[PDB]
């Protein structure tokens, strides 16, 4: 929500060199799909995945020092619009997205909770159902 | 030695039926929960209700028996999947001008209270939909009657009809969805009505338009010429909005 | 929406061999989180996250054919609840979810994206604003 | 000489009868009126229609007879008093969701034009307050339902009721009134609706709360959180205002 | 060789100035496109437009000049971040009850259409908010007033006001957020209106009671006493509808 | 002997100025009631107040003045045609986006009871239309303005306004009809208020569709899609009505 | 508001051997008048007049006993049907017919309650006039 | 509705010497009456035989020059305020007031037309009847 926003990302491109016209190649990445859907609730959808995926990016290079303010600066502006300033909301995301799914303990729980995610998707109350099919 | 065990769970009242010699300790664990709820000590084999102590979810619970060492987990999948919904009651009440026909909620009693089974967070959100079947006088082919839910709150559905013949009605309700449950018929209610000529104000969506025509004479002998043409523009933003209004329910 | 992905989750249960009382053991995955947020858009949020977690241990064991029915199942269940049967919409989903951060080439077209992705987050157009501040 | 005579009128179709040897020249004088106006000439006993000479009021009307210097006047009270009333015609449509009583008024015909004898400043102003028998079923018991005049226009009346039985209906008018008129009543007709669950929106003015408390619910289930409130508040107005209306039929 | 080389893009309208010894072919490329656009052939150094092949969007394109095997790539962050937006255009009005402020935003020109900036998608859904300086007679104090986007269309900003002696206005706009452009002044208008009693129906939420009042006492000496309730029943509906309404404006 | 008498009313105050020789009782007589009021017990010439004995009517009374056996009557022709109504009082109230003029009717004192002297029975019906001279700023043309009634109550008329510079208004009332009373001028009053920009949801009957469309804009920006439509309906019909009210003031 | 009315007025028709086809002569006294007017307002201006004439026709006929219950009859349908069956409504009515315009004294007091008479025609508060002239 | 109806109805009050003291005696004629009824009928129903006393004592009167403007200008008050400046209202009044009772004509075209007049006292389609007793 400023110029400090896209004078950091300005950076990061600098600093990544991703500004040849060669980098355009092959279509886009997030550009296309998050045209694709205007609706709310797919958006979230495909945002959470883009958010997930740029918090990665950035965790591998929590080391280069030198674009670290960058970095920091793009993080919160995620943090504004995307969580919207919740704490707890962003702290819930970074939690899911850590969970390792090659970890057997995990996964027995993942299993287990598969039944209660599955109504959790459609709920019931929800479902504007009011007559018999 | 547990030698036998089954679990049962009918609205919620959650009872459990075991066999072995001597006396033990039983205790209840939920997914997700570290600690045991101790729910009886020192008992003998029988039937014992549990009611409270399972979770109300789509998760697992483990009903642990205890003897000295000996120590057995029972295993089942989750109270929303297992619990069984008992049949709702009818009730048929007459009026002056209509019958209401009353549907009350299968429900669950926590000590003295009858908690409704309808659309609440701590019940898995179940909620049931209705079918009434009705018997007009001496007919043997019965009217099948699909209920709306926007008819129901959180006590029951009320359907208000009229005929001035004998009614009788039954009713079964289904959740559908992910939770395939299907209750038993209700018990058959009866009424004999008045016989009366059964007239209403505003039938359906409609029938707004004859509302608004009769309306519109009505005004017109009712009251004066100079305002008339007043009441009758408003008569005109009103009948929009009543339909606006029940199109909701299109 | 129905008793059979209930019947293929408990098998998934009884594979994995996640019916033991000490799985209980640490909380829930995602249970505890999915109860914290009610509001559609953070619903969609965090569900993203759990549904491409399942679909990427549900890849780890495109092997086992004993299971793959019951996997199959599930699957069909959230394109059905989650997807809401739309097969673009869960084909973009998936190519989000397989973008690789350690690609020197997706990491600069998306780094060269990030102030487009930022602008969706917030869209202009969308933000409330009535006055000047 | 004529030696009988009688005047007669049904919804007026007025009509004289009377014996005489010879021809006839038939003529009509209606009060406030200076000149006579000629109906018949030359003509031999027997029944002559003279609709449309006498004027429709309260005051006399003179028929002459002349052969010759034969002369003789015939005198009548006026139309409006001496005409009577036919019985009005019924039917009975079935709809979906309700049956309609269709009473169509006693008519004049005025030549090949069919004028329904209702509130018409060209027929005394005349119009009939009606009574129908209604038969449910094989009841001995009829029952009795006045028809409101804001249910009628210059055609007929409308009512639209409901029941899953055969019903049978005639009816009766009645002026009341300086003009006493009553009418025959009109031939039964039956007819048998489908067993069906009869429901309406609004049923009466007392009804408009239930509406409301539906709707309401409706709205809160049906739209988001933000909208609610809005909505709801229109609810609240429009709701007024339809109880406003139906007062108005108190 | 290219020796310099200037991109500027004012409301959309985009130009490269350049400076060159020879003629070059001038080619553009967008970012997530294969496709280089020729834009140029053969031509000698200037100024040169070329709105319409540079995406509106947030990532870069690329301006390339080309002399036989020379070849030089000229880099721009995104139009969307590049593009200045110019002053929009302020009108007075007089009318014989008020006097109208028109802002018309500023606008882009594709060919020989004028498309204005304001929440377009083909156009980075910019939109200004406005700040308008009011000099009301000869005050030395302007008057801020910060236009509400609520009174403006994809045309332009329509701002109804009353005053008796001479006003002049000039605005501003700005975007905020993201980006952050700012226009620059747009020239100042004046008008004398007529020296007038400026009076309103309902002025805000606030005086909906008094409207009110009013018209029940409008009511009760227009119509007769027996029209008078339900008229006032009405008015009192409408009144809360209003209010309702209005809230949508807090 | 009574050497000179007069009768005054000023907004009813009654007055008798009279001069003679020595002691006298004055009593009082209206048209149409038997019996003398006895209003003053042996009194010398001056000045008395009568107020409340003459009727407020348009028949006459008589004084009558008594010493010993001298005795002599003094005819008036009827107070609602000899009473002389006084100036009203202007109030001008400043208010954050308006400025309230305020005309308070002249008033009868009984006793401690100030009575304003608008549509009452007890005081002839008598009630003033009011004409208002605003001068705005320094200009040498006051506007003329016709106060309507239905902005006045029993107590006053209520005129809102805007403008930016300095208002003094003066104001004058008149019955016209069979009584010609005529007010002096009130006392002028000035305002200097605040330079703003003055604004208003709904200006008058013609402002109306601007409402509509403002509205229709905003129900599209601030709702989602579906509750669109319905919200966009009730505001069709609340326009209608709106437009319908203010109808009333044609 | 009956039979009884019409029967009576009919036995008066026959008294005053109004029945014959000459008495038809020179249009209507009433009838014409009372068509021309509809407003009630206009109509009530017309039929006091009427009333009045016929209850002072019965008056000069108040010694025939044969026809008094025929009369007695009529004024009674015309007390509820113009009076409302108001006997104060009534008695103001007949006292108005009354008064005799030769008697001085009645002259004096007539002229002298004319103003008050004609602000009564007119009432001030009940003029719509909404503005000055 | 002027100062000259008040002006002229003063001439006649002092024509009439109606100004003593004395003549107040005897209540009013139609003050009170015209107080008891507010409803604008019962209003005309009693205004009606006011203003044909007024127009028969005028009538008694013609031959005084002296006052004949001051008549004159009352009579047009009149007419504009109870006939509401309408001619043929004014006119059909005068008719009605002036038929004789005595004349035996006209007492049998009274008598033949009282049914209509009767029928005509309480219009039958204007009788709110919407149900049978
Ligand atoms: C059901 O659970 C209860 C509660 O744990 C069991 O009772 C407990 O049993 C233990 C072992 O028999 C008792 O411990 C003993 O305590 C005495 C006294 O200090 C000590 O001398 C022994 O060496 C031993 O530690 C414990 O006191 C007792 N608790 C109480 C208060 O009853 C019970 O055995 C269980 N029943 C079944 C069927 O297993
Ligand atoms: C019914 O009415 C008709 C029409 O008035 C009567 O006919 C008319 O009768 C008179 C007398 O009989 C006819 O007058 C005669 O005319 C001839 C020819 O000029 C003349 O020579 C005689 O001295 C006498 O004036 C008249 O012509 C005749 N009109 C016509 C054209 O038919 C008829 O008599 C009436 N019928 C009855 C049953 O009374
Ligand atoms: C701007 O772009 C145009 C279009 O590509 C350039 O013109 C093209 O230039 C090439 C190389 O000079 C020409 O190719 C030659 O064609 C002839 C004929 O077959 C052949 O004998 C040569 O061996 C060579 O292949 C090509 O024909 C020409 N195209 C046309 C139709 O003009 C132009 O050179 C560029 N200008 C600048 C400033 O670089
Ligand atoms: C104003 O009115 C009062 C009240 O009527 C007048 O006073 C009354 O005057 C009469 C005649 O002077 C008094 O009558 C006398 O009474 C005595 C006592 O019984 C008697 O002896 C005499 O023969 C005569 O009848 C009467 O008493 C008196 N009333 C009172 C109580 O004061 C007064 O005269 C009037 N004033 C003027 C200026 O005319
Ligand atoms: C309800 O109607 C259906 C339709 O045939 C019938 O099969 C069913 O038996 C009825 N309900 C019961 C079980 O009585
Ligand atoms: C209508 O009902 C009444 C009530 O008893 C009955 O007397 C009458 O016969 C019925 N109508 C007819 C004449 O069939
Ligand atoms: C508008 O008002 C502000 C407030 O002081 C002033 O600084 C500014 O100069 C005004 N606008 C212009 C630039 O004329
Ligand atoms: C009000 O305006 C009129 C119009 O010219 C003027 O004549 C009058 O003097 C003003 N009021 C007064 C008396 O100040």
């Amino acid at each position: 929500m400023q110029d400090p926003y896209v004078k950091e990302a300005e950076n990061l491109k600098k600093y990544f060199n991703a500004g040849h016209s060669d980098v355009a190649d092959n279509g886009t990445l997030f550009l296309g799909i998050l045209k694709n859907w205007k609706e709310e609730s797919d958006r979230k959808i495909m945002q959470s995945q883009i958010v997930s995926f740029y918090f990665k990016l950035f965790k591998n290079f929590k080391d280069d020092q030198s674009i670290q303010k960058s970095v920091e600066t793009i993080k919160e502006d995620m943090n504004v619009k995307f969580f919207n300033s919740n704490k707890k909301k962003r702290d819930d995301f970074e939690k899911l997205t850590n969970y390792s799914v090659t970890d057997l303990n995990v996964q027995r729980k993942a299993i287990h909770e598969l039944i209660q995610v599955m109504a959790e998707l459609s709920p019931a109350a929800k479902t504007g159902k009011r007559k018999r099919s | 030695t547990i030698t036998s065990y089954k679990f049962e769970s009918v609205n919620f009242d959650s009872k459990i039926e075991w066999t072995g010699n001597g006396l033990y300790n039983i205790s209840l664990r939920n997914y997700g929960i570290k600690t045991w709820q101790t729910m009886y000590t020192n008992v003998p084999e029988g039937t014992y209700d549990i009611s409270g102590f399972p979770n109300n979810d789509f998760v697992s619970f483990w009903v642990k028996f205890e003897q000295g060492d000996y120590k057995v987990d029972k295993y089942c999948t989750g109270l929303c999947i297992e619990v069984k919904i008992g049949p709702p009651t009818v009730t048929l009440t007459e009026y002056d001008d209509h019958i209401n026909l009353y549907i009350e909620h299968p429900y669950a009693t926590r000590g003295s209270k009858k908690i409704p089974i309808y659309k609440r967070n701590d019940m898995c959100d179940i909620y049931l939909l209705y079918t009434a079947n009705f018997t007009f006088g001496d007919s043997e082919e019965p009217v099948i009657y699909d209920i709306d839910d926007y008819d129901c709150t959180s006590t029951g559905c009320s359907i208000d009809f009229a005929t001035t013949e004998k009614v009788c009605v039954m009713a079964q309700g289904a959740t559908e969805g992910l939770l395939d449950k299907i209750t038993p018929w209700s018990s058959e209610v009866c009424l004999t009505p008045k016989k009366n000529v059964y007239t209403c104000a505003i039938r359906s969506k409609e029938d707004v338009p004859n509302f608004k025509e009769k309306m519109t004479r009505v005004i017109k002998r009712k009251f004066n010429k100079q305002s008339h043409s007043y009441l009758t523009k408003f008569l005109g933003s009103t009948s929009n909005d009543i339909t606006t209004f029940l199109s909701m329910l299109d």
